[PDB]
RNA sequence: CCGAUAGUGAACCAGUACCGUGAGGGAAAGGUGAAAAGCACCCCGGAAGGGGAGUGAAACAGUUCCUGAAACCGUGUGCCUACAAGUAGUUAGAGCCCGUUAAUGGGUGAUAGCGUGCCUUUUGUAGAAUGAACCGGCGAGUUACGAUUUGUUGCAAGGUUAA
RNA sequence: UACUCGGGAGUCAGACUGCGAGUGAUAAGAUCCGUAGUCGAAAGGGAAACAGCCCAGACCACCAGUUAAGGUCCCCAAAUA
RNA sequence: AGGUUCGUGGUAGGAGAGCGUUCUAAGGGCGGUGAAGUCAGACCGGAAGGACUGGUGGAGCGCUUAGAAGUGAGAAUGCCG
């Protein structure tokens, strides 16, 4: 019936182009030793990877009941979604924009 | 009369020239009107004598 | 009454959009770009239809020449035999036999020579 | 054997049973058109026309009258305001090779 | 419609042996240079390589007519600032005459990819011995 | 007559927020669903946010919530790409992969020929002259009263009313 | 084809080449006239590329033929006539 | 309605025939067995353009003959997002 689960981070604080570079690590990898590539990377998106990843396996097993011996990880993408819009004052009277962007993080886990 | 089927006169009722719509019906860009001219102004043109 | 423009340029900007498709870049994604190369390419296409009638008339005339130079012959001395003896065959017809049929392109240049010498 | 016939202002190189596309031609679906002007036969054989061979015709059958698919004829010169579309579909008519005499 | 299109591998290509005493440099080049091309066939195409391939023996005594052996220079430049190298012909034939006739033969050809492809083709021997009898090439005779 | 860049500056706590010492200048911002029936309950997490369950015709209608285009950012994959000098296409064309509003069909394309963007202004611009970062909406010969000329209709040595 | 009457315009910065002159130095892709052509408002083929030079005026389609200027050893179609 | 002859490069500009958009009047229509909108196709006409089929959408919209215009955008160091 059911072969995989996903869970989805919307609208995190952190910009898409920052934790799409740990994304790139663990795709196609083992449950088990992708948790622990997140662990040892010392970024700021691993702590948000690696909570998102957890809860994928917790559904995994409570909702489909499959195996969190026998998963890999076969979708992984971050996308973007509502910036923020700030200022910083500069020189002479001007002042210049800030993006404050969010992203939205999936991870699909599956059988093998 | 059949207020469906009016047909008025042949030649009464001609139809309306537009200028500046494009270039494909010979009055486009400058409207007939030339180029850079005081003629070719908004209000252009000199008195009738 | 107001007339509120809608569905009518969108309508004529997509399909230039869609005539571009398959061009490097921005050619197949943005309008101002694909109308500039939509109508660059028909230009070109008008006249690569009087250059491919020249583009081949030169490419039989030169597997003609090939042929003919077996013989002991060459193409400006075969086609004066040819005329000169009343054979209207053209060269895209000539140049097929000179590739397919290399057998009876010897009889029509065998009847050159005769016209050629008499 | 095989003939070089000569129809719509070109040549066409043509075999018994083949199947061709030429200019539009009269007649309509199912009607026998014969060739006269045939230029040179072979096959075991040769029999070059000076210019035409004498008495040699080709027979075909008609399958469809139609047009072929639609150009688009285009034309603009720069910095002018001069542009021209139009659009073509070229009648043709299609044959099948009965006999080749 | 019906015209024929050679494809890579369908025609035959063989090889040929030319030898090169007195006959002239551009005289020889000239005919080399169509062969490889392949403009020899009725199987010719323009976008397909369909020649032959030349091998050239005794490239020493190739031919140069009237004051060539001493007013025909060679150019190099290096692109440094001033770093322009000449050679007449006459010593080139002396000392390098495998040079001197693929210099030649290559301003002969296409100036594009495929143009590059022929070269290769190309094998020239100063002596009178070449190393290619595995191929049994055969002896052609200029016209 | 307009239908949320339109119609009042203001369809919404608008002469408000904001700017200025002051006179004064002056915005942006509409739509869940028929009915809140606005997600008891279980699992990951500090929470946010998710995955099931349930209400509902619809949850890919879940408190900027009808529809949701384009620029822009990603994931997977069929064809091509590390000896090549490219206004990026067009014509010729092999190989590989598909199968349509069914017809001398579709996608990509090794290699070969030809090929110096669009507008403006100029005797003359690929121009080392000017304008445009890209996408979307808005943006320029109209109306009133008179003059003259052509066309159509009614009457005709007559025609026609204004207030 | 002219001519007359009437409705509607645009243009008044021209450029080069051959011939006849002026100014200039019997210089200028100079300047100013008369006369013919082309460009402007003209694509195509030849002059390597090259608005004005030479041939010649594109309604559309064809994997048909004969020619003009210019050419026929290779790049590059045709005479190693 | 059919033939014969001569033609069909084009800037400023003149003349003619038309496509499409919003609204109004009459006739005649389709639509919860799915309207407009939107996405994709290898269809049709000489052009502006017009159908068909399938997905999303969830309530309005075409056709014919006339009439009236806030009538068609790629450029304004154009205004707003
Ligand atoms: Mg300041
Ligand atoms: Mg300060
Ligand atoms: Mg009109
Ligand atoms: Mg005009
Ligand atoms: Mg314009
Ligand atoms: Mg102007
Ligand atoms: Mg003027
Ligand atoms: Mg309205
Ligand atoms: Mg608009
Ligand atoms: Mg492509
Ligand atoms: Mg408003
Ligand atoms: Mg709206
Ligand atoms: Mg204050
Ligand atoms: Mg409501
Ligand atoms: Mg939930
Ligand atoms: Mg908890
Ligand atoms: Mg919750
Ligand atoms: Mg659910
Ligand atoms: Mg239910
Ligand atoms: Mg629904
Ligand atoms: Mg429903
Ligand atoms: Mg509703
Ligand atoms: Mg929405
Ligand atoms: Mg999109
Ligand atoms: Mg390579
Ligand atoms: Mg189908
Ligand atoms: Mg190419
Ligand atoms: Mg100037
Ligand atoms: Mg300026
Ligand atoms: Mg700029
Ligand atoms: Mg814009
Ligand atoms: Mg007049
Ligand atoms: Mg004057
Ligand atoms: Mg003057
Ligand atoms: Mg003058
Ligand atoms: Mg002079
Ligand atoms: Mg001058
Ligand atoms: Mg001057
Ligand atoms: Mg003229
Ligand atoms: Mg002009
Ligand atoms: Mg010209
Ligand atoms: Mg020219
Ligand atoms: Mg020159
Ligand atoms: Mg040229
Ligand atoms: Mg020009
Ligand atoms: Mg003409
Ligand atoms: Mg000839
Ligand atoms: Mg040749
Ligand atoms: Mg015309
Ligand atoms: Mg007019
Ligand atoms: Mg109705
Ligand atoms: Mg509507
Ligand atoms: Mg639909
Ligand atoms: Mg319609
Ligand atoms: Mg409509
Ligand atoms: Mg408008
Ligand atoms: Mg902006």
């Amino acid at each position: 019936e059911v072969t995989s689960a996903k869970a989805v981070a919307k609208t995190v604080r952190i910009a898409p182009r920052k934790a799409r570079i740990v994304i790139d690590l663990i795709r196609g990898k083992q449950v088990g030793e992708a948790i622990a590539i997140l662990k040892y990377t010392p970024r700021s998106a691993s702590p948000i990877i690696e909570k998102v990843l957890k809860s994928a396996i917790a559904n995994a097993e409570h909702n489909y009941d499959l195996d969190i011996n026998n998963l890999v990880v076969e979708e992984a993408f971050v996308d973007e979604g509502p910036t923020l819009k700030r200022f910083r004052p500069r020189a002479q009277g001007r002042a210049s924009a800030i993006n404050k962007r969010t992203s939205h993080i999936t991870v699909v886990v599956s059988e093998v | 009369m059949k207020l469906h089927e009016l047909k008025p006169s042949e030649g009464s009722r001609k139809e309306r020239n537009r200028v500046g719509r494009g270039t494909g019906s010979g009055n486009g860009k400058t409207s007939g009107r030339g180029h850079k001219g005081q003629k070719a102004r908004s209000g252009g043109g000199v008195r009738l004598g | 009454p107001r007339v509120k423009g809608g569905t009518v340029t969108r309508k004529r900007r997509k399909k230039i959009v869609k005539l571009a498709k398959g061009y490097y870049g921005s050619k197949h994604l943005l309008f101002k770009v694909a109308n500039q190369a939509v109508m660059k390419s028909y230009q070109y296409a008008y006249r690569d239809r009087r250059q491919k009638k020249r583009d081949f008339r030169r490419l039989w005339i030169a597997r003609i020449n090939a042929a003919a130079r077996m013989q002991d012959l060459s193409y400006s001395k075969l086609m004066h035999g040819l005329k000169l003896a009343g054979i209207d065959i053209n060269r895209k017809m000539l140049a097929d036999l000179a590739v397919n049929d290399i057998a009876s392109f010897n009889t029509l240049a065998d009847s050159a020579k005769k016209a050629l010498a008499k | 054997m095989y003939a070089i016939i000569e129809t719509g202002g070109k040549q066409i190189k043509v075999e018994a049973g083949q199947e061709i596309y030429v200019e539009k031609l009269a007649g309509e679906v199912g009607d026998v058109v014969t060739f006269d002007k045939v230029l040179f036969v072979g096959g075991d054989s040769a029999k070059v026309g000076v210019p035409f061979v004498d008495g040699a015709t080709v027979t075909a059958k008609v399958e469809k009258q139609g047009r072929a698919k639609k150009l688009t004829v285009y034309k603009y010169k720069p910095k002018k305001n001069y542009h021209k579309k139009q659009g073509h579909r070229q009648p043709y008519t299609k044959l099948t090779i009965d006999a080749i005499n | 419609r019906t015209t024929y299109m050679a494809k890579p591998g369908e025609v035959e290509r063989k090889w040929y042996v030319i030898d090169a005493t007195g006959v002239s440099l551009g005289r020889l080049s000239s005919e080399v240079a169509s062969i490889l091309r392949g403009k020899n066939k009725p199987q010719f195409t323009p976008h397909i390589d369909t020649g032959d391939f030349v091998i050239i023996i005794n490239a020493g005594k190739i031919g140069l007519t009237g004051k060539k052996a001493t007013d025909k220079i060679y150019y190099r430049h290096s692109q440094y600032p001033g770093g322009l190298k000449s050679r007449t012909a006459g010593e080139m034939r002396t000392n390098n005459p495998e040079k001197l006739l693929e210099l030649s033969i290559k301003g002969m050809l296409p100036k594009n990819s495929l143009g590059r492809q022929l070269f290769k083709k190309l094998h020239v021997y100063g002596g009178s011995e070449h190393e290619h009898a595995a191929q049994k090439p055969e002896v052609y005779e200029l016209r």
